[PDB]
């Protein structure tokens, strides 16, 4: 919550690239920041790129929302209205550009109808932005963008929106997600600029490596300007939201394990996790259980919340084994990890026998073989 | 009054809206009828309608019928039709009135009713009906007619098109909505039925299908399927099927005939239904019949007042139908010389498909009458068809076909190199297609006899086509036709159009123009409801002024007007050209006489000669100023803007006398060039006797002293009637002349004849 | 052609139904105009119509006006009414036309138009005197010498209709009473359907209330009085069918103050 506080203050101190980013839930935080934004700057309902039909331009989506709020302030209380439809029509008319699979020759006369010379959609959109800022009497606008984890290919489109339409002095941006995915996106695009024949001709180590070098160089020079360092917000993780072993505790969280949990019976967070692990692992209060639960709180927020929200759910259900409840939570939480590990997938075939082979394999990909039977959570692989 | 009971959007609405068990509604009729008549025949004096409806219901009660189409049709048939010599025929005095009605309704139901309640001596349905006159019949037999103007609904009568729609309902939908976006038909639809919309369009169509199905079931008298009981609200018939109790029941049933949508099928069906209802009728089914008939009527009215449906006419069925109708019911063809007008298609393949369809239909028509070695008994290519046809000879037993492609002129678009450039692109495309078929098969020239440029005139002036006509002539197109004088901003404008067509188009002796209504209408009856001033294009205004001066130069008694027109034309030229120097009207004429030249000749194989027709002009040293002005007029954006601009003209800008002098000068040119006019019957005319056709044909009290004979021919195209015919309008002309003009029938027969022989004399058919 | 833009049931329907900030109506207006002219003047050959409308719009744009009754009155007045000698007059040639118009439209708006944007000399205080007239010295002398003689005055009581408009506005409830007592009469039903198919006494009264509200509002603005707040909430024309307006929980009356005691006096 302090994260969003400092974010709001900073971007407020951003108006006197123009892109802020949030690494990571990401969507919850972004919605929080938006509502916090409700020094006059206007926000847009966040665009979820992965929730948009497969063929629009991000810019047309933007312009649709823009039409909405602009008309809304316009339906409220005109000589500005007709001027606005002027730019709207000009843009729409010059909207085919990004679209067409070719260039149509008859468009030349349109290209000769009348301050840079041409049908720059960037300047058209910036004129739109100017008109909107005038109309809504705001210093600028923010454009807000959702994680592309469910579809990481679309965000590329958002970035092109950025560079062809978002190089404005009246727009700030706020994106979220993993820059990792943006990285392979942009690098992959880059290779898409290579000529194939060249690729399948000049294909051994020397130039393959130099090509990788040049492409990664461009990737870096590219994303770097795309996301200025000052404008990323780290966002504090859950475990760093909380004392690692009690020598910390910046804003303890506290959670409610029962339905009643009248704001005082909420069983901390760390202590509830420790209980779950210890008596769900028959594990005592040593540090290994402690270190377990720390490496249990290091997991993605949704993962941990789900596995800690089901275990106590079924525990209360049965209260009207802890090690079987917690195992059911782990199974439904990590089935993909266990399933991809080649580990037993069927549930009715559990017995004991499955266990021996299961852990024997586990140590086989965890290497170890010295204390693999410890089943200790210290693999460089998060699964 | 009767017509309102069968043609009324409000009546349709009320009937469809009210449930099928309502009963005791005759007020809805009397009220709705007063409405519908108020809209349509507004002029009735507020009491005549009351009295007429009262007398109608009086007759109904006296004769012990229920208000309904049974009684209405019985009244109409007894009043109009009789049984006479051969099949029922219609009274000569009442013929014009019958046509006024056919402008609103369809004959077929009335026909069936007359057969039912007054069959002749113990017939095959045939449309249209006719009166009788022995002398006229003898004339027609000895000479037959000659169809020269048939291009209204393709070339067919609409009543068949309605059946065609029911055959291909989806298709008529498609055509409707594709065009529903076009503004023009939106206004037409609102004017006809305000709340029409394609949605209720579909609803009414499918409902009518339902009704015909159900009423056919009862006409066969079949054990009255249960679901009628569930059928309670006409809108229930707006769906392809109906739900009785959990089950969904369709309406299709077995009909004796194969052509389920045949006019003859409908004839037999309605005959049986009426026979079964000779004494009474179930009110629900009877309401079904009103609604059916009404829907027919309004759809038909829409159609007449008006692409894929036409494309559906591209089988050798419609044309064969056309030919069988053209031929009478007798062994010899009722008509002699037919003109086959067809819309050109931009695709060579569509073009040849249409041509083969037409040709095969004609060959089959002829075969259905003559026996002879056909070489290819089952031809499949136009080549084989012509191989069959060339063995045919002009005995006259059958019809002789002459084929002509339409040229449709569209309004110029916002941006182009020169006016109508794109339209000219399209037209040259069609023409290239045509000439290349001519090359490939030279034999068609004995069949494609002339090319006609039709459609609303203002969208393009004729000169756009002179190079087209010239190149086509060199291709081998004998004859040329171009619609003129029909519609216009000002009567002077129409006259100017006609004369410029004369002096510009490559028209040879005997060519035929078309409507030319401008030279038909008097100024007296040309202003009867118009505003006192008329807005019209600046360019056309300038052309009219130039033309007026040109014509009235030589007339001493209008020299004032001539000098005026010169002066205003000069002023208008300065403004439109925004001229800086001085321009003489002489120079203006030098400019405007050039309008027959192709834009892209030299100022912008067969097309060569005209490409260079600008060469001699440019060679002409003294024409410098005219050439530059012409170039500006074509290209200058400002000039084209002012050309589009509009301006008011005094209603009475020129005295009726000046107008008549202009018209008579035009007729002088026309007779000089021996060019004929296809005059069909058709807005301002309260009665047909006001028809300008008469003015030419020389009626004392109607012809004007300076009039000259203009070689007029007959045309079976009346925009606002159903199942019109060349014979029908021959009857029209004869009866009107005989009765309203008291001429002896021999005289009237002669008078209509001379027009008929004009048609033959100037026939486009190969010799 | 102007006349239709001031007399069109379809136009009224569209304007009343549609919202107040929609803007850009020209296409709808054009359509309504053609439907109307079709309804009244059937015989117009359907293309003169486009010619005339186009010429009108050309006028509006060239004179830099917006489609609207103001520009309509502009054109009408400039076309008809001129100032000569004493007060404004109608030109002799266009007199007949003027009656063709007045058969369908009221003069008073036109008269105000002429006075405002083309007043005569600022020396004759013009007092509204209806109807307007042309001028002929001969006729005027004859009238002065012999005066006129009225024998047949039995149409609308003995007054002209434009007065009855203000009378109903004064007495709208009673005007509604007279309408309804007779609305059951079929003849009245027929006439009402003929002119406005969907009139009914309900929309009768609704239009009455709307007109009263519009008059009060526009009198406020003509006095230039601070555009009272509830206009902001005022968003659909139908809302004026009520004697008042609900802005935020509070109901506001449309009445304002008038310089003249008779708020219904043609003056
Ligand atoms: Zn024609």
């Amino acid at each position: 919550k302090s994260l969003r506080d400092q974010l709001v203050e900073s971007i407020r101190n951003s108006i006197a690239r123009n892109v802020f980013f949030v690494d990571g839930g990401k969507t919850t935080f972004i919605n929080s920041v938006v509502k916090s934004l409700n020094v006059n700057i206007k926000c847009l309902p966040t665009i979820d790129p992965t929730k948009l039909p497969r063929h629009e331009p991000i810019l047309v989506t933007v312009t649709a929302r823009l039409n909405k709020m602009v008309s809304d302030k316009l339906k409220g209380y005109r000589k500005q209205k007709e001027q606005w439809q002027n730019h709207l029509a000009q843009l729409q008319r010059g909207l085919h550009l990004l679209t067409d699979k070719e260039y149509k020759p008859e468009y030349f006369s349109d290209a000769l109808k009348l301050s840079i010379g041409g049908q720059d959609l960037s300047e058209i959109f910036e004129e739109l932005v100017k008109r909107a800022c005038e109309i809504l009497d705001c210093k600028a606008i923010l454009i807000t963008f959702d994680d592309i984890d469910t579809q990481f290919d679309a965000g590329w489109d958002v970035l092109e929106s950025i560079r062809k339409f978002f190089n404005s002095r009246k727009l700030v941006v706020v994106a979220t997600g993993d820059l990792r995915l943006y990285s392979q996106l942009i690098r992959g695009k880059q290779y898409e600029n290579y000529s194939k024949t060249l690729l399948e001709q000049e294909k051994e180590s020397v130039r393959l490596a130099e090509r990788g070098y040049m492409v990664e160089h461009l990737e870096q020079q590219y994303l770097l300007k795309l996301f200025p360092v000052q404008k990323r917000i780290q966002l504090k993780t859950m475990l760093q939201l909380v004392g690692e072993k009690g020598k910390a505790g910046k804003e303890e969280i506290k959670v409610k394990t029962e339905p009643s949990m009248q704001d005082i019976d909420a069983i901390d967070v760390r202590q509830a996790i420790g209980d779950a692990v210890r008596e769900g692992l028959n594990l005592r209060e040593g540090s290994d259980a402690d270190m377990y639960v720390n490496e249990l709180l290091k997991q993605p927020v949704r993962l941990l919340m789900q596995v800690l929200q089901d275990f106590y759910t079924k525990k209360y259900h049965a209260t009207s084994s802890v090690p079987n409840l917690l195992r059911n939570a782990l199974y439904g939480s990590m089935l993909s990890n266990i399933y991809r590990a080649g580990l037993n997938y069927e549930q009715h075939r559990f017995g004991m026998d499955s266990l021996c082979k299961d852990i024997f394999t586990y140590v086989k990909q965890d290497r170890d073989f010295n204390t693999g039977f410890y089943l200790r959570p210290q693999s460089e692989s998060e699964a | 009054m009767e017509r309102f009971l069968l043609n009324s959007t409000v009546l349709l609405y009320r009937l469809s809206t009210v449930s099928l068990d309502e009963v005791s509604l005759d007020e809805r009729v009397e009220s709705s009828v007063f409405l519908a008549q108020y809209e349509q025949a507004r002029s009735l004096p507020d009491h005549v309608a009351k009295s007429a409806w009262s007398y109608l219901v009086q007759q109904i009660k006296q004769r012990n019928m229920k208000l309904g189409p049974v009684a209405i049709l019985r009244l109409i048939a007894e009043k109009f039709i009789k049984n006479e010599k051969g099949g029922p025929k219609i009274d000569l005095p009442m013929f014009s009135e019958w046509q006024t009605l056919m402008s609103r309704v369809s004959c077929l139901p009335i026909i069936a009713c007359h057969q039912v309640f007054n069959p002749g001596p113990a017939y095959s349905f045939r449309w249209p009906l006719y009166p009788y006159h022995p002398t006229v019949e003898d004339y027609i037999t000895r000479e037959c007619l000659h169809e020269t103007h048939q291009h209204l609904n393709g070339s067919t009568s609409a009543e068949e098109c309605w059946l065609d729609a029911l055959k291909h309902p989806e298709a008529c939908l498609r055509d409707f909505e594709k065009g529903w976006a076009s503004q023009e038909m939106k206004q037409l639809c609102a004017q006809i039925d305000p709340s029409l919309t394609p949605r209720i369009f579909k609803d009414r169509l499918q409902i009518a299908c339902n009704i015909r199905e159900i009423l056919c079931r009862v006409a066969q008298g079949v054990e009255l399927p249960e679901w009628i009981a569930s059928m309670q609200n006409p809108q229930q018939l707006a769906n392809s099927t109906i739900l009785h109790n959990g089950r969904e029941y369709g309406f299709a049933t077995v009909w004796p005939i194969d052509d389920k949508y045949s006019q003859e099928s409908e004839f037999c069906w309605l005959t049986g239904l009426l026979e079964k209802w000779r004494f009474n009728a179930p009110e629900g089914l009877e309401r079904l019949l009103w609604i059916y008939l009404l829907i027919q009527n309004q759809y038909l009215t829409l159609l007449v007042q008006r692409t894929m449906t036409e494309l559906r006419e591209e089988t050798e069925k419609s044309y064969l139908s056309r030919f069988k109708h053209a031929h009478g019911a007798g062994v010899y063809s009722q008509v002699r010389y037919l003109e086959g007008r067809f819309a050109p298609k931009s695709d060579p393949n569509k073009m040849q498909k249409l041509l083969f369809s037409v040709l095969r239909g004609y060959w089959e028509y002829l075969s259905a009458h003559m026996s002879m070695e056909w070489v290819h008994e089952k031809p499949l290519t136009i080549s084989q068809v012509l191989d069959n046809l060339e063995l045919v000879e002009p005995h006259g037993k059958c019809v002789e076909l002459a084929l002509v492609p339409h040229f449709i002129k569209r309004k110029p678009k916002n941006g182009e190199a020169y006016p109508h450039a794109l339209l000219f692109k399209d037209l040259k495309n069609q023409a290239a297609i045509l000439m290349d078929m001519l090359k490939s098969e030279p034999r068609l020239t004995g069949w494609i006899r002339g090319v006609d440029a039709a459609a609303n005139e203002m969208h393009a002036p004729p000169e756009l086509f002179c190079p087209l006509f010239r190149v086509l002539a060199k291709s081998g197109i004998a004859h040329f036709t171009y619609h003129v004088g029909e519609d216009f901003p000002h009567l002077i404008s129409g006259i100017r159009s006609i004369d410029d067509a004369l002096r510009f188009l490559p028209l040879r002796n005997g060519d035929r123009l078309g409507h030319c209504t401008a030279i038909g209408i008097t100024p007296s009856i040309w202003k009867r409801s118009l505003p006192l001033s008329l807005s019209m294009t600046k360019e056309t205004r300038l052309l009219d002024l130039v033309f007026i001066w040109r014509e009235l130069r030589s007339h001493p008694e209008l020299l004032r007007y001539a000098s005026d027109a010169a002066i205003e034309a000069v002023r208008l030229a300065h403004k439109v050209f925004s001229l800086e120097e001085e321009v003489s009207i002489t120079t203006l004429d030098q400019v405007f006489e050039m309008r027959g030249l192709l834009a892209e000749s030299e100022g912008l194989s067969l097309w060569l000669e005209e490409y260079e027709r600008a060469r001699e002009l440019v060679k002409t040293t003294g024409m410098k100023r005219p050439l530059k002005l012409y170039k500006q007029w074509l290209t200058s954006d400002n000039v084209r803007k002012q050309r589009a601009e509009y301006v008011e003209v005094a209603l009475e800008y020129l005295p009726d006398e000046a107008v008549v002098a202009l018209q008579q000068a035009v007729m002088a040119k026309m007779a000089d060039r021996n060019i004929a006019i296809e005059c069909p019957p058709t807005s301002q005319y309260r009665n047909v006797s006001e028809h300008h056709i008469f003015r030419w044909m020389g009626l004392p009290g109607e012809a004007i002293e300076g009039d000259v004979p203009m070689s007029i021919c007959l045309g079976s195209d009346d925009p606002g009637i159903f199942a019109a015919d060349l014979k029908s309008e021959f009857y029209h002309l004869f009866v009107v002349l005989t009765r309203k003009f008291g001429l002896s029938p021999a005289d009237a027969l002669r008078k209509v004849a001379e027009v008929n022989e004009n048609g033959r004399i100037y026939r486009f058919h190969d010799v | 052609m102007e006349r239709f833009l001031l007399n069109s049931t379809v136009l009224l329907y569209r304007l009343s139904t549609v919202s107040l900030d929609e803007v850009s109506l020209d296409e709808r207006v054009e359509s309504s105009v053609f439907l109307a002219q079709y309804e009244q003047a059937r015989s117009l050959p359907d293309h003169v119509a486009k010619s005339a409308w186009s010429y009108l719009v050309q006028q509006i744009k060239q004179r830099n006006m917006k489609l609207g009754p103001v520009a309509i009155l502009r054109l009408i007045a400039e076309k008809f009414i001129k100032n000569e000698k004493g007060g404004p007059k109608i030109d002799l040639p266009m007199f007949s036309e003027w009656q063709t118009l007045m058969s369908r439209v009221s003069c008073l708006p036109i008269i105000a138009c002429h006075q405002v944007f083309n007043p005569g000399p600022a020396s004759q205080e013009y007092s509204f005197r209806w109807p307007l007239y042309p001028y002929h010295p001969t006729v005027e002398d004859y009238i002065t010498r012999e005066c006129l003689h009225e024998t047949h005055q039995h149409l609308n009581g003995s007054t002209s209709a434009e007065e009855c408009w203000l009378d109903a506005l004064k007495h709208p409830e009673a005007c509604l009473r007279d309408f309804e007592k007779g609305w059951a009469s079929q003849e009245m039903k027929q006439l009402c359907a003929q002119i406005d198919p969907s009139l009914t006494p309900r929309i009768f009264k609704d239009r009455l209330q709307i007109a009263c509200n519009i008059r009060e509002i526009l009198c406020r603005v003509a006095q230039g009085v601070e555009l009272p707040e509830w206009i902001a909430s005022m968003q659909n024309p139908q809302q004026l069918a009520n004697s008042t307006i609900l802005h935020n929980g509070r109901e506001y009356g449309f009445a304002t103050v008038w310089p003249i005691d008779d708020k219904y006096s043609q003056e």
